[PDB]
């Protein structure tokens, strides 16, 4: 069932998407970002955003292409972080 | 900023947990967070990386693990 809820594209231009998701949880860590081309195997970047955060950019996309955006909440054991159950959504930009 | 941590998966077949790991951390962490977001204790899973049952106190680094590395979690005898 998904963590974070909601996310979605909430603002898009041809080369830049604006998503958020639900945050409501106060013990996130950080949530990490991944996008790349759907299916191929282009490179995916990512990059994280705290815990506090409910809304991310990215920018830097090419126009008519179908990405994968996955939302990974990490949380803090010890010195380690771990995350279960990344939610993900595909957008053509 | 360095950057000290790499990606680990750790699976059973249904639950997969990803996980950024320090080289030089034991791998008890990691055992445990997994146990125990399955309401379980390290002990009583079995942790398998290239042939090897992994133990508590060995690290990454002691098991020249790789970033995106995978670990298979099985129910019975650790740890």
């Amino acid at each position: 069932s998904s963590v974070p809820t909601k996310l979605e594209v909430v603002a898009a231009t041809p080369t830049s998407l604006l998503i958020s998701w639900d945050a409501s949880s106060s013990s996130v860590s950080y949530y990490r970002i991944t996008y790349g081309e759907t299916g191929g195997n282009s490179p995916v970047q990512e990059f994280t955003v705290p815990g506090s955060s409910s809304t991310a950019t990215i920018s830097g996309l090419s126009p008519g292409v179908d990405y994968t955006i996955t939302v990974y909440a990490y949380y803090s054991y010890y010195d380690l972080y771990y995350s279960y159950s990344p939610s993900s959504i595909n957008y053509r930009t | 900023k360095p950057e000290t941590h790499i990606n680990l998966k750790v699976s059973d077949g249904s639950s997969e947990i990803f996980f950024k790991i320090k080289k030089t951390t034991p791998l008890r962490r990691l055992m445990e967070a997994f146990a125990k977001r399955q309401g379980k204790e390290m002990d009583s899973l079995r942790f398998l990386y290239d042939g090897i049952r992994i133990q508590a106190d060995q690290t990454p680094e002691d098991l020249d693990m790789e970033d995106n590395d995978i670990i298979e979690a099985h129910r019975e005898q650790i740890g």
